């Protein structure tokens, strides 16, 4: 991980892939390859509307 | 030109209907990235529901303009045969948004070669576009026909 | 300042007392293609410097190009004046033109 | 006797959720200290750099 916390080899060679869109993010493997982040921001809270 | 392959056993969306929000409301996504006068990159998510058997409804729609209107009417619709070649409806004019005083993109959109079976999962065989971005001399070089090439 | 609007402004560095440009030097305008419509050429005068006459030039952006390119840069800048300097060197071309650099 | 110092404090990102505890996710200033020369030196993009 890299300063922004982000996949690189050893020169800085940044991983990309599929990422995760919508709410909830999902894989959707239509779309355009992007780099992987992994941010270590806290996750937020979703309101129960089936159980 | 985007070619696909359709499972013909994929239940059709309950959530109907067709919303770019609802990811379940859509049986296939795909991304083909365009380019207008002034160069820029429209990302053009075009979006595969299948409606009956051998008809299938395609929804296009740019995330790159903000105030793009929402896709609510057809794109366009792929009639299919008995085995899996195409009917009617596979080409389709398509105009992106206005970006940064760019001229909207009008490209002709076809979806020939497409052919559909009962693949395991939903997979984009191959996508194509004639336009680019803007592009600098990076090498040059001598083919054996005597063609000089710059890349 | 908008879409393929671009206000440019001139600046002399090198004159202690310069004024701070205050009011735009000229407009660039730019067509659907990027191209120069308007504004490409406007007349510059710099500073006084050392008693010598501020030099009234006439800057061209010609062939001045807008479009989606990673980044703004600068292609090709030339102009006419030189500076005095002593002969160094001469040279007879092969046309039999004499070159003195 | 120094001028005073007026700055831009600012709470933006932070939240009031369910979690645990009063957590500081990150703090973030533009203000700095003195100090001497230690290392320089050339990245890969040719920038001269003095830590």
């Amino acid at each position: 991980l890299d300063e922004n916390r982000n996949l690189v080899n050893m020169q800085g060679m940044q991983l990309t892939g599929y990422p995760a869109t919508g709410t909830p993010p999902t894989i959707q493997q239509g779309a355009n390859p992007a780099p992987i982040t992994i941010p270590n921001t806290l996750m937020a809270a979703k309101s129960t509307t089936t159980a | 030109s985007m070619q696909i392959n359709l499972n013909s056993t994929d239940p059709v969306p309950s959530k109907t209907p067709f919303s770019v929000s609802d990811a379940d409301s859509y049986n296939k996504k795909g991304t083909v990235t365009v380019y207008d006068s002034q160069g820029n990159a429209h990302d053009m998510n075009v979006y595969f529901v299948k409606t009956k058997d051998n008809e299938w409804a395609v929804y296009t729609h740019d995330s790159s303009d903000p105030a793009a209107t929402a896709p609510t009417t057809a794109s366009t619709t792929l009639k299919f045969n008995e085995n899996g070649i195409l009917e009617s409806g596979g080409t389709v004019n398509i105009t992106t948004g206005t970006i940064n005083g760019a001229t909207a993109a009008t490209f002709s959109l076809s979806f020939l070669n497409s052919m559909q079976q009962n693949t395991g999962a939903n997979n984009i065989v191959a996508t194509n576009q004639n336009g680019y971005k803007p592009g600098d001399l990076v090498s040059y070089q001598i083919n054996n026909d005597g063609t000089v090439v710059g890349n």
